[PDB]
Parts: C-alpha cells; structure tokens; sequence
C-alpha cells in the first residue's frame, strides 16, 4: 500500500528519509502490511503554491519557494 | 502536512484508527511538525480496484 | 485544470453539485481558463478514515 | 511507477481488469519498469461528485450514482 | 477542506494566490465549511509531463517546462 | 479518465512524450474512452523522496 504526502518545501534530504522510514514503520507495525509492498511518495510544494485559510504560506512567512529561499 | 494512504478493502474500523493516529505520529516525530497541522486520510481501494504487476488483487488472492 | 476536494462524508447531493459549479466558476474566474477545461471532483472520505490532529473525526464525534 | 486513475464510476470490472493490465503494460513496455514494481489504484468517483465544465456528470446524463445505477 | 489543484506549469504567483483565494471562498460560501481549516495544494505539472489527447502539453506548444521556459 | 502516474526523476524528454502517449492509448483502447477525454500528466519525485519498503530510491540505487 501507497502512502501519498503533501508538505510545504523546506524539508531536509534527512527529514525526508526520516519520514520515509517513520511511516513505512508505522503502516508495517499497526497493520502487518509486508514491508516490501510500502510505497511512499513525498511531494515538496512551493510557500507561493500553498493556500492556508485562503492565503499562500509565502505570505504568511513559512516555508521557502522553489529555488530553496525563506521569504 | 497531508497524509493521504490507500489502502486495500478489509481494515477494520479499529485498524483504521490506528493507523491514522500512527501515521500522525510519525511525521510528528520525523520531521517535527505539529500534531495539530498533520491531516491524515485513508483513501480505501476496492481489492478489483488496486493493482499489483497487472493482476488485481481480487485476482491474486483468488 | 484538475480540481480534487476531500471532503468528510456528509453533504448531499444538492450541496455537492453547488460545490461544484462554484469550484468551477472560481477557477474560470481566476486565471481565465475555459471553462470545458477544468475538471472537478469530489472525493469523500468516511469519519472513519479522515484525522485531525491524530484522531479520526468519528471518535471526536463520540461524545 | 504508481498510477493513480480517477474516473467516473458506470465501468465494469472487466473495464477495470483491462485498464489495470493495459496500463501496466504500457509502463513496462515504454520505459523498462518492472511488471512487479508497477501498481496501479482505480478510483470510482460518483456521477453527483464530477463535475464537467462546471456540471456534475449526473446533470448531463453519465456514469451512475454511489448506489451502483443512475441516469 | 482539502483541496488539490492540478494543472500545466506557467501561472504567477499572483495568479496562484488569485486561485487560492477564489477556491477558498467557494468552498466556505458553498457549504460553510471553517476558513481557517481549508488546504489549498497546487500541483504545477511542467509541460513534458502532461497530456492533452495523448500529446504532451510542449508538443502544442503551451505552459513552461520544469525550468520555467516556454516552448519557443 | 485521469491518469497520474508518479515516476522517479531520470526519465528524458522522449521516453516522457512516448510514456504519457502509451498510457493515454492504454486507456483508450482499455475501456473505450474518446482520446479527447484522457487526460494524462506525470508527477515527477526526486529519487531521495520515493520510498520502497523504507528505503529511497536514491538510498536502493547507491547499494547496487
């Protein structure tokens, strides 16, 4: 099974593989999933491609844009 | 943060919230995030829907 | 255009189908692509399957 | 490697055996990913759920309802 | 309260937060759903990666590719 | 009909142009849909934010 995430860029390579671990874990432990079969996607979107309560994160101060720049 | 996970039909109600509540966990504690900002969903796929090499997994465990 | 909204089960078909339109017209309405090309749809979730800080909305909804 | 298919729910579950084979086949055969890593998800979206141009798939006379049978 | 736009690579910023706004209030006005809870995700697809009728989006000559250029 | 497909960053130009063009025939031929109405995009992962049991792609490629 397939585990799909969204998150504001900024994270590390090492966050990231964190993440990829901690979250296989997670679906191995509590549901006895094969290890073999966890497929886990993450996608970095860009602090002026993400709308919070109708604002972009950019404009809200979080997150960096898609060369890698805090605002 | 946005967890979305499909999965195969056949969890119970109580795997399923487990899982939810693991998954959270996990990306709190990997990347640090709050566990307020941290959706998680599961998207549940028939077995005649999901795929694996071609085969349905209706298919594979018949 | 592609627009995907999850959404807790719940709403009607009435509501939905405003959803919609509305989700349509807002996209036409703000970077003027035609309106044949934008695609919309709704996916619902079950309160089973859908948490919020860790838990899912039919256990908050216990009490 | 992972394809995800949303469409509008009225196929069968030939339709949807053949789709999943079809577009296995394609990723095998296009670009050289393994059969075994190739995993594809269908998604059965109700007529009162899909919009074209605006109107739902139900207002324009296609696919069925999330009971099974629609106009 | 999730939303997930996809879409050719090309638009501004100022075109984004337009889309993320007007999205937003569609939903709220729509079915009254919390403001503050409403995600808007776009998902900018660079123009070798999507299809119109089997052809790529370059091939016809429209949006930017994953560096930002367009297909002159 | 909707088709995504996610792939690991490394594909050229060319086998993108073939890909979304076999997948959106596949569909066409599979379930009879009017090519006009197939609309078929790649989202592209790094190879350091794919995971296969736990591991990246980035981490399965450097171990051979």
């Amino acid at each position: 099974s397939i585990i799909q995430v969204t998150f504001i860029a900024g994270r590390t390579e090492l966050q990231k593989e964190r993440l990829i671990a901690a979250l296989t874990d997670a679906a191995v432990d509590t549901v006895g999933i094969e290890r073999a079969e966890v497929r886990v996607i993450l996608k970095d979107i860009p602090n002026t491609d993400y709308g919070i309560a109708g604002q972009t994160a950019r404009s809200l101060g979080r997150g960096v844009d898609r060369h890698g720049r805090a605002p | 943060p946005n967890i979305e996970m499909f999965v195969v039909e056949g969890y119970s109600d109580q795997q399923k919230e487990a899982l939810v509540g693991a998954l959270t966990q996990a990306t709190v504690e990997a990347i640090g995030a709050p566990i307020d900002s941290v959706r998680v969903w599961l998207t549940e796929v028939p077995a005649t829907q999901f795929g694996i090499g071609g085969k349905t997994v209706a298919a594979i465990a018949a």
